[PDB]
């Protein structure tokens, strides 16, 4: 058996890069250090469908075809389409994402990643009010106060707390004992169970709580005697905890991007972090979901100027989330075709968007059997980034780490599939 | 006697106990700093195949720190 | 091969000042003669200069893309799609393809990214790959680096030199950049340093000791370029004294490049922002004369100005504490990123309105610096792009320098009267020649960066990076027709990049990838092994990544172009 | 004066027609107007391809009256940046109706989508039906939004009307959802119906009037008491209003929310 | 006075009134010498308007004290003198100025409001 | 009973999606509704009993599970997935992001069966092309 070290895990935005892979033959049979989720990706579960070849639905029955036919049929769909949606991207590597931007350009497509169902609202907020962040290493070595706001890292970023809170840092040699841990969540989550402070606020009322907290912070009196289910007195006690930090980090997640107010919940949170810096060093990090959702928003931004919801229909890049986002085009029935790559909107879009996927050509570059492949017309299986293919990924706070190739696969990588898709879309348009 | 016992089927693989343990910290600077070990080291427990895995129970001093760090009671100090 | 005939050649390094003369090029090099089968480029009635060389711009990296991402309104004002090429957007911070195109349109062929955080180096190199045409390099940051601060406090300059050697190779970087030394580390706790004798928390080393020690390291590894200094106390009234004190610290260090012709130990960047008098913003006055005169009298310093362009633009720096202060002043959206053990950064929009008193004075300070410095070989043309303005405004900066009329029209019209009351700009009648502009846009930069063997000149042996501007110096008057000067330097008639035509009549016609210059240094085995053992120890304890995954892998440099420092 | 656009069957992939405005129609024969370019997805097409065109030409935009005699629910950007003249739509419109408008008047006889009057500078927009989100809003990332004009919605609107407003006036005679006046700097918002939550969230200046019921409000506002028979920006208001100043989560905030006393005792 | 608001059988009346702040009807000086203070808590208990606040704690070997600070909130203090009389170590200096300086330092209250 | 529906992650639903969304593991981890024990007794159901969840936007059958992460009174939890996304709020309020969390729903016990993954998707009626 072979032990491959320093492997980067291809699941969540923690992007752990200390994974040991156990390799038998040409196959990954075990892991060390990876959490329960990361391990499940690296190893094959018995009975689980791993598509060996492309597939196409001929009316009602899937048939195996070759790469050249599947890519050909997909290229024609996009070429003849007048509002194609190219969605996903977060679970592949950056060079494939770069090819996707060029392909969306060539097809006059809308290109969009899972940010539109995730921390997109944080993107909208940071575009309006700012983005005061730091890297994990400053948290580990400096953080005096650690807040998890509307995120549940024990279930969604399982090693996040061990690496950033329990870890012993340069100015924090005592690890957990040197930090006040705060969690804000209407549920007593397993993350909240470890907290020194658990603000079990009323759901959908974060914006109100943050308004009281900020008014208090700037010296004003809190109008009502209770906000978001938290009595006035503890609003003030919480603001004092933050003001007296030597170094504070606000980790936030889906509890405020998906909640009532969405991008404006992130907005008010950011500006409080900003204003806290007149009393104490303060910074925040969005708990980005997939291991490379951040990588797409980086690539798309630097190539086009915009991070997601990018519309190339006019040639020029244009950007207005709420119009040009995956769920906007699907639910308003604007999109006339959809290409999914490294994402599962069949499982993870709402009912109203799925109703539209039922009516339009759906292309799916996907290695596994999913609700999206059950709604797909063409299925194209690729080599999996981080296990069978290498490339750049971006951690939740922007740190670039290269994904490693551990074992070989006969399948093509996402990049090769997209470059062939791009060549023949040009062929049709000429 | 009281000893360390793992319940892997409840485990998240999160690594809090591995990092929280002072014996592990003392022997592995990376574990002390919140990382899984990449160096070969002999420590009390590791996360392996996604779950906590006891490798050297004789080094366990039954202090209780790991237990405090687990939110899902997957590692405990009990009889046997 | 190509022959470019009958152009008025301006090449200051070889002392050519407007002579009619043909330039011969073969296989990406400038040659003495070519076959009569060579293709002819007609430069009659036109100016011929070396490809431009920008020594300080922010075009590739994390700090840059945050500015792009959090300003969609900046993209909406200026979004483009050329027929042959890639779409792009961003007036103040353009996307990468637009960035390379627009350098090319104005005849620039080399541009250096001036501030790269080592941990984020892959990011910079990835954006470089998507930046067409221009040759490039990146400056890693050292002035707030934990290893540098710990080694130089013990006085161990040899160990710091070994660390730097490793870091420049690992990030594929080119110069020892220094931004607000010790102060950004103080910003890790929300503070700053004031003056060059104010130490950072814990590390207990002063700015002065950081600057001296790294100058010492710079020449001990025989780097092509000098230390590149962004001073403490940026942008605050009265800081001119901190600047002058800073300038003296490395003067007693002897320059020692192994490659190139650099003869200066200090490069001070965007010093307009470091030339402020007064004590608050209301008694704020220009102190550029004292700065300019220091430069005139001293031979160890080269500067760039950081000229205000009077636009709505975006500021982005490794000077974290300063950007928070700027956000405190103008109330506009603020981004920040502290990088573990390495540096920090901040991003804030700023409107340099001509009608406002403070931007008016800052515009004058930069003009004063260009004009009161007598020798162009000591100065470079910069806007600290985009901090003082987008690099697309270099032609307007040229026009201002070339025209007494352009300046007084702006001084006597839109510019707030503080430009006259609080500076000497109005009394300055000097106008730059076409030779002096070619010096500050090519020669000084190429020479001081250690690239003058192959860049910044039109002599035999140079790379075939050449710009032809549709200006006739015999018939056109720099002073009166300033808008023809601006328009012509904006859209070059013809540009060659490594012998290939990339621009024709202002339009981009080819998209080759440029080279990435980085510095190759070699240090004693024993010093090196011990430092790398110590470095790997702190990675295990204190970094958030693993040592093995940190250095930039070779696939991020398709066009690796190593330059030699000290070897053996 | 009157130029009639009769829509054909509207496509599932929407149209973008910024060029449907008096400024472009001026000085053009009927045939040249048929040949005006509009967008249909990623394809450039002609206005004639989706509209019949009749009526009489005119040389100046202020004398031009465009009538869209039919539903155009799937065409965006009608009247965008028009400076003069009038547009009347006998049916629904999509997004961006009158975005960036500087003068003239648009009347939508049915519903309008989101970003009606985005970045408005002058003129009038009247929407007889319901409106979407971001009535009279700014653009993403920009802190300078609507600076002038009048928007009147006779039905209901949704979220973030007047986002970053900086002048002008919005009147919603119906109800709004949440965050009306979010980040307001200047101007006037009058909501004649109800508000669910967060009126004036993070506003720095301007004035919001609510004549109906605010179900929830915000703790960063200071209660100043009651004012009777207030008059705002040339508009006369009868009755008494609870008066609040905020949002003091913002530094130097001087905005004003007036909430009618009859239905807002729980807010005080 | 709000009598009609109370009396109205239909709750048709709203009467508002802004009263002066407490600080503005009262005048005096108060200082606590925290070095003399031994943190017995008696002033905090006896203060009838809860103007005095003490940062109580459990001692540790690093911080071997039962409190880390004590403060008087002059927005609340009405200068009754109780704390200074009860202090066992005379660590509180307190003097009321109403009688000598009341005409000048305390403004006569204007009571504002509206009706509807 | 009217309750507030909250949705999101679970270590088991993450293990399941990386094992395989075609597997039984995934139905067991994502086709469930987590409830406080008092609420299950108020509804008269035990662990393993099925529940019909109906909202303004859809309906779904999920298996009732006792929450190990306590919920506020009146709230239930369905992990992210196609079952939860039958019923949560689709509208994005012009942000592109749907309202996946905190949705008023009606829950009632049912003897109907939980739909497995491919059977659930047929509700949307995919037409080939
Ligand atoms: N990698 C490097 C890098 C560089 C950068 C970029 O960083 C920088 C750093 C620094 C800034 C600049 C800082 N910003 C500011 O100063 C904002 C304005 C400032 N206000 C004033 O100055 C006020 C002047 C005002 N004066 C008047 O109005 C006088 C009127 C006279 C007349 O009418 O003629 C009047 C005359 C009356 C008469 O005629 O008699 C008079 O003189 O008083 C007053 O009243 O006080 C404030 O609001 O604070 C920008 C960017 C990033 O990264
Ligand atoms: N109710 C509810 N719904 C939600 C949410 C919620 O909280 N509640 N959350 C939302 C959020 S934040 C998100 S991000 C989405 C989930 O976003 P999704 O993208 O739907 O998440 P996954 O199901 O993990 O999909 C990733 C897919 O990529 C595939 N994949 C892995 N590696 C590779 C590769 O190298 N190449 C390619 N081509 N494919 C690869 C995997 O098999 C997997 O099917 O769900 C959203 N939906
Ligand atoms: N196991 C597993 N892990 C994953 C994924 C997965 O599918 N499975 N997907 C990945 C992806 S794409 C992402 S984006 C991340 C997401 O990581 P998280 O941000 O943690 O996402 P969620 O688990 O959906 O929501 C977190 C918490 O928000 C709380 N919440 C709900 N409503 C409110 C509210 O009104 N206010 C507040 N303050 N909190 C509220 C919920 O109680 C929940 O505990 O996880 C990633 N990791
Ligand atoms: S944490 Fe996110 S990343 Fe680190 S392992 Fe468990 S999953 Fe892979
Ligand atoms: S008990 Fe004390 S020692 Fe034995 S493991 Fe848990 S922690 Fe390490
Ligand atoms: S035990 Fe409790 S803690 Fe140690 S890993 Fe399994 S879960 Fe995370
Ligand atoms: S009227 Fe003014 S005064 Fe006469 S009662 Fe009602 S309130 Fe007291
Ligand atoms: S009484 Fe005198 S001593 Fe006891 S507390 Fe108040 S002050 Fe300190
Ligand atoms: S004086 Fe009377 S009131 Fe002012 S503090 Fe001492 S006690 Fe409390
Ligand atoms: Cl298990
Ligand atoms: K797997
Ligand atoms: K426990
Ligand atoms: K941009
Ligand atoms: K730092
Ligand atoms: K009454
Ligand atoms: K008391
Ligand atoms: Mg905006
Ligand atoms: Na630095
Ligand atoms: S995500
Ligand atoms: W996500
Ligand atoms: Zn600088
Ligand atoms: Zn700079």
């Amino acid at each position: 058996m072979e032990y491959v070290k320093n492997v980067v895990c291809p699941f969540c935005g923690t992007l752990c890069d200390d994974i040991i892979c156990k390799v038998e033959g040409n196959e990954i049979v075990g892991t060390i250090n990876a959490c329960r989720i990361g391990h499940s990706k690296f190893v094959h579960a018995e009975g689980a469908m791993r598509y060996k070849k492309p597939l196409i639905r001929k009316n009602g029955e899937f048939v195996e075809v070759s790469y050249d036919e599947a890519i050909d049929k997909a290229a024609k769909i996009l070429a003849e389409s007048k509002r194609p949606l190219m969605y996903g991207w977060s679970c592949t590597e950056c060079e494939a994402q770069a090819v996707g931007v060029e392909l969306a350009e060539e097809a006059g497509a809308v290109i969009d990643n899972t940010a539109s169902v995730c921390h997109g609202p944080s993107v909208l907020a940071l575009q309006d009010v700012g983005y005061p962040i730091c890297t994990f290493g400053e948290v580990k070595n400096r953080a005096d106060v650690v807040v998890y706001w509307g995120c549940n890292p024990m279930h969604a970023h399982p090693r996040h707390m061990s690496r950033n809170v329990f870890a012993r840092g340069f100015f924090r040699e005592r690890g957990r004992s040197d930090r006040t841990l705060i969690v804000v969540d209407p549920r007593k989550t397993d993350s909240a169970k470890l907290a020194d402070i658990h603000l079990q606020l009323d759901f959908d009322r974060d914006y109100e709580l943050l308004d009281a907290m900020r008014a208090c912070l700037l010296g004003h009196e809190i109008l009502y005697d209770e906000v978001a289910g938290v009595p006035r007195e503890q609003i003030e006690e919480a603001v004092e905890v933050l003001k007296n930090a030597q170094f504070g980090i606000l980790f936030f997640g889906m509890g405020i991007t998906h909640s009532r107010g969405k991008h404006r919940n992130i907005d008010t949170a950011i500006m409080m972090v900003q204003d806290l810096n007149d009393y104490a060093k303060w910074t925040l990090i969005p708990m980005r979901g997939h291991y490379n959702v951040t990588g797409f928003n980086q690539v798309c931004t630097w190539e086009s100027g915009y991070p997601y919801c990018v519309d190339f229909s006019g040639g020029e890049p244009r950007y207005n989330p709420g119009e040009t986002g995956a769920n906007d085009l699907l639910q308003n029935r604007e999109a006339d075709a959809m290409m999914v790559i490294a994402s599962d909107p069949g499982a993870h879009f709402p009912q109203r968007a799925l109703e539209r996927m039922a009516e339009i050509p759906v292309i799916a570059i996907e290695p596994h059997r999913t609700p999206t492949t059950e709604m797909a017309d063409i299925i194209i299986p690729p080599a999996i980034v981080g296990m069978e293919a290498e490339g750049t990924a971006y951690r939740m706070e922007g740190v670039p780490i290269r994904m490693k190739k551990v074992v070989d696969s006969d399948l093509l990588s996402d990049r090769e599939i997209l470059e062939r898709l791009l060549e023949k879309v040009r062929e049709y348009k000429a | 006697a009281i000893g360390l016992k793992a319940y892997p089927e409840l485990c998240h693989g999160c690594g809090n106990c591995v990092i929280a343990c002072p014996v592990n910290a003392l022997r592995s600077p990376e574990v002390a700093g919140g990382k899984g070990p990449t160096d070969d080291v002999e420590i009390i427990m590791i996360v392996e195949d996604g779950v906590v895995n006891i490798k050297n129970p004789d080094l366990c001093g039954k202090c209780g720190t790991c237990v405090e760090s687990c939110p899902v009671d997957a590692i405990r100090l009990e009889e046997l | 091969e190509y022959i470019i005939k009958n152009g008025f050649v301006y090449c200051p390094l070889n002392g050519v000042d407007g002579e009619k003369m043909d330039i011969c090029v073969k296989d990406g090099k400038i040659v003495e003669s070519v076959s009569d089968s060579a293709k002819v480029i007609d430069a009659s009635g036109k100016i011929v200069m070396p490809g431009g060389v920008d020594p300080h711009s922010h075009i590739a990296g994390a700090k840059v893309n945050v500015g792009r991402m959090y300003r969609p309104e900046d993209s909406k004002r200026d979004a483009e799609k050329f027929k042959g090429g890639r779409a792009g957007s961003g007036f103040s911070v353009p996307s990468t393809f637009m960035t390379g195109y627009r350098y090319a349109q104005m005849g620039y062929t080399t541009a250096m990214e001036a501030a790269m955080p080592p941990l984020l180096a892959r990011h910079t190199h990835e954006e470089f790959h998507d930046t067409p045409i221009i040759d490039h390099a990146a400056y890693p940051l050292f002035g707030n680096n934990w290893f540098v601060m710990e080694y130089l406090k013990e006085g161990d300059v040899d160990a710091c030199a070994a660390y730097a050697s490793w870091l420049l190779r690992a990030t594929k970087g080119y110069t020892i950049k220094i931004v607000n030394p010790a102060g950004t580390e103080a910003w890790g706790w929300g503070g700053n340093v004031h003056g060059i004798y104010d130490p950072a928390p814990y590390f207990d080393i002063t700015p002065a000791e950081i600057i001296k020690g790294l100058a010492e390291v710079n020449e001990k590894l025989q780097l092509p370029h000098s230390i590149h200094l962004h001073c403490n106390d940026l942008g605050h009234p009265g800081n001119y004294e901190t600047t002058l004190a800073s300038f003296d610290v490395p003067k007693n260090i002897k320059p020692n490049p192994a490659t190139g012709s650099r003869d200066t130990v200090l490069y001070a960047t965007h010093v307009q922002f470091h030339s402020y008098g007064g004590t608050t913003w209301r008694d704020f006055v220009s102190e550029a004369p004292k700065i300019a005169d220091y430069v005139n009298k001293n031979d160890h310093i080269v500067i760039d100005v950081g000229q205000i362009t009077l636009d709505e633009t975006t500021t982005m720096t490794a000077d974290g504490p300063m950007e928070y202060d700027l956000h405190s002043l103008n109330g506009l959206k603020w981004a920040n990123c502290d990088v573990e053990l390495e540096t920090g950064s901040g991003v804030v929009p700023f409107i340099y309105s001509a009608r406002a008193p403070v931007p008016a004075v800052q515009w004058a300070i930069g003009m004063e610096l260009f004009l009161l410095i007598d020798n162009p070989e000591k100065v470079c043309l910069t806007t600290d792009s985009p901090n003082a303005g987008p690099f697309t405004r270099y032609p307007r900066v040229i026009a201002w320098l070339m025209s007494n009329k352009y300046r007084m029209n702006l001084i006597e019209g839109e510019l707030h009267k503080w430009a006259q009351r609080k500076s000497t700009v109005a009394t300055i009648d000097r106008e730059y020649t076409f030779s002096e502009i070619a010096q500050i846009t090519r020669a000084t930069s190429a020479k001081v960066l250690g690239l003058s063997d192959t860049k910044g000149h039109l002599g035999v042996g140079a790379d075939a990076d050449i710009a032809v501007y549709d200006i006739n110096p015999e018939t056109v008057d720099p002073s009166a027709e300033y808008m023809a000067i601006e328009e012509a330097f904006s859209r070059a008639a013809c540009v060659l990049k490594d012998g290939e035509i990339v621009v024709k009549d202002g339009e981009v016609v080819a998209s080759p990838h440029g080279r990435t210059y980085w510095v190759d240094t070699q240090v004693d085995e024993s010093i090196y092994s011990e430092v790398l053992a110590n470095v790997e120890s702190k990675f295990k304890q204190y970094y958030s990544v693993n040592f093995a995954n940190y250095p930039v892998q070779d696939d991020y440099l398709p066009k690796s172009a190593p330059v030699k420092g000290v070897m053996l | 004066s009157e130029i009639i656009l009769t829509p054909k069957e509207q496509p599932e992939v929407p149209l973008e027609a910024p060029n449907i405005k008096p400024d472009v129609f001026a000085g053009k024969s009927i045939e040249e107007i048929k040949n005006i370019q509009i967008m249909h997805g990623n394809e450039v097409v002609k206005l004639g391809d989706f509209f019949e065109v009749s009526g009489e030409p005119a040389d100046a935009p202020e004398d031009i009256k465009i009538i869209i005699d039919g539903d155009v629910y799937n065409t965006k950007r009608i009247g965008q940046e028009m400076t003069a003249g009038e547009i009347i739509v006998r049916g629904n419109v999509n997004m961006y109706v009158g975005a960036g408008m500087k003068g003239g008047k648009i009347t939508v006889e049915g519903n309008a989508g989101s970003w009606a009057g985005q970045d408005m500078r002058g003129g009038e927009i009247e929407i007889l039906g319901d409106a979407g989100d971001y009535v009279g809003s700014s653009y993403r990332g920009d802190w300078r939004g609507m600076s002038g004009g009048t928007i009147t919605v006779h039905g209901n609107a949704d979220n973030e009307i007047g986002e970053y407003m900086n002048g002008g006036k919005i009147i919603i005679k119906g109800d709004v959802n949440i965050m009306p006046g979010i980040h307001m700097n200047n101007g006037l918002i009058i909501i004649e119906g109800n508000v669910v939550a967060r009126a004036g969230g993070e506003m720095a200046g301007g004035t919001i009037v609510v004549k109906g019921m605010m179900q929830e409000f915000l703790a960063g506002f200071k209660y100043l008491g009651v004012e009777k028979d207030i008059e705002v920006d040339g508009e006369e208001l009868p009755g008494a209003f609870y008066k609040f100043e905020g949002d003091h989560a913002i530094k130097g905030a001087k905005g004003i929310v007036y909430a009618a006393v009859g239905c807002n005792g729980h807010i005080a | 006075c709000k009598a009609c608001e109370t009396a109205c059988p239909q709750d048709a009346i709203t009467i508002t009134r802004e009263l002066p702040e407490r600080k503005d009807l009262v005048t005096g000086e108060i200082e606590i010498d925290k070095d003399t203070c031994i943190y017995c808590g008696m002033c905090e208990e006896m203060c009838p308007v809860d103007a005095i606040e003490i940062d109580h704690q459990t001692p540790s070997s690093a911080s071997p004290v039962v409190a880390t600070d004590i403060r008087v909130d002059e927005d609340k203090c009405v200068h009754c003198g109780i704390c200074k009389r009860i202090c066992p170590v005379d660590a509180i200096m307190q003097v009321c100025r109403i009688c000598p300086y009341g005409e000048y330092e305390i403004k006569t209250p204007e009571v504002t409001g509206t009706s509807y | 009973m009217r309750v507030i529906l909250n949705t999101g992650r679970t270590i088991w639903q993450g293990q399941a999606i990386e094992s395989g969304k075609d597997l039984k593991m995934y139905v067991d981890a994502a086709a469930i509704i987590q409830m406080n024990p008092e609420m299950m007794k108020q509804l008269g159901i035990a662990e393993g009993d099925n529940v019909k969840v109906i909202s303004e936007y859809g309906d779904v059958v999920v298996k009732a599970v006792e929450a190990k992460e306590p919920l506020p009174e009146g709230m239930v939890y369905i992990p992210m997935g196609p079952w939860a996304n039958r019923v949560i709020r689709p509208y994005t309020d012009s942000t592109a992001t749907p309202s996946f969390k905190n949705i008023p729903v009606e829950i009632i016990p049912t003897d109907e069966e939980v739909l497995d993954m491919p059977t659930l998707m047929k509700v949307y009626g995919k037409v080939g092309q």
